[PDB]
């Protein structure tokens, strides 16, 4: 299958024709997706497979064909991007100020940009283009808005 | 069955749209990998 580095759309034919469940992000040989997106359940590329590796589902992260690779963290400053791939839409550039959600282990940056529930998994970026977290994990706000958590795993 | 369809390269763009605001927000994350507001 194709194994190069970029962002990918996660597609399912059991509904009606081929809908666009969400996306995720090949880097280093090791395809990164949200939990929610695929279950844990086993991918294809072209006549190739992807196996689930590692997976958490408080974390909602998983990954296939090896650890979870990715280990920027947003630097708490800056403006960062939304890599957003929507269901049968180009992918696009969104830049935004993360705000942050405030628990009782830690702060974490959150996006406040609303997409179609396919579009979990998209990548968030800083300016060198490395990838922060994944979209598509989050809450909804008095009127009704999505805020995501900038949800990142760790590079064991 | 799922599959995955490449969709681009990851890489910053220079003068992208800039949108979205910045909240402040408190919450709770659960077992099941569920945020919640918390008041
Ligand atoms: C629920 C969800 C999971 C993952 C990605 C998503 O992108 C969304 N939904 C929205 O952004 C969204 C837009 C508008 N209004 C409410 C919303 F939840």
């Amino acid at each position: 299958g194709e194994t190069t580095d970029g962002v990918y759309r996660v597609m399912t034919r059991r509904l009606l024709g081929s809908t666009q469940v969400g996306v995720g992000v090949m880097q280093e040989g090791v395809f990164h997706t949200m939990w929610h997106v695929t279950k844990g359940a086993a991918l294809r590329s072209g006549e190739g497979r992807l196996d689930p590796y590692w997976g958490d589902v408080k974390q909602d992260l998983v990954s296939y064909c090896g650890p979870w690779k990715l280990d920027a963290a947003w630097d708490g400053l800056s403006e960062v991007q939304l890599l957003a791939v929507p269901p049968g839409e180009r992918a696009k550039n969104i830049q935004t100020l993360p705000g942050i959600f405030k628990t009782k282990d830690g702060d974490i940056g959150a996006v406040a940009l609303d997409y179609p529930a396919g579009t979990s998994g998209s990548p968030i970026l800083d300016k060198c283009g490395r990838v922060i977290g994944l979209y598509g994990n989050g809450v909804v706000i008095k009127n009704g808005s999505y805020v995501s958590a900038i949800t990142q795993g760790k590079r064991e | 069955d799922m599959y995955i369809e490449r969709a681009g390269d990851i890489t910053w763009e220079k003068d992208a749209e800039v949108t979205g605001n910045s909240p402040r927000l408190d919450v709770a994350l659960d077992e099941s990998g569920d945020f919640s507001l918390v008041e």
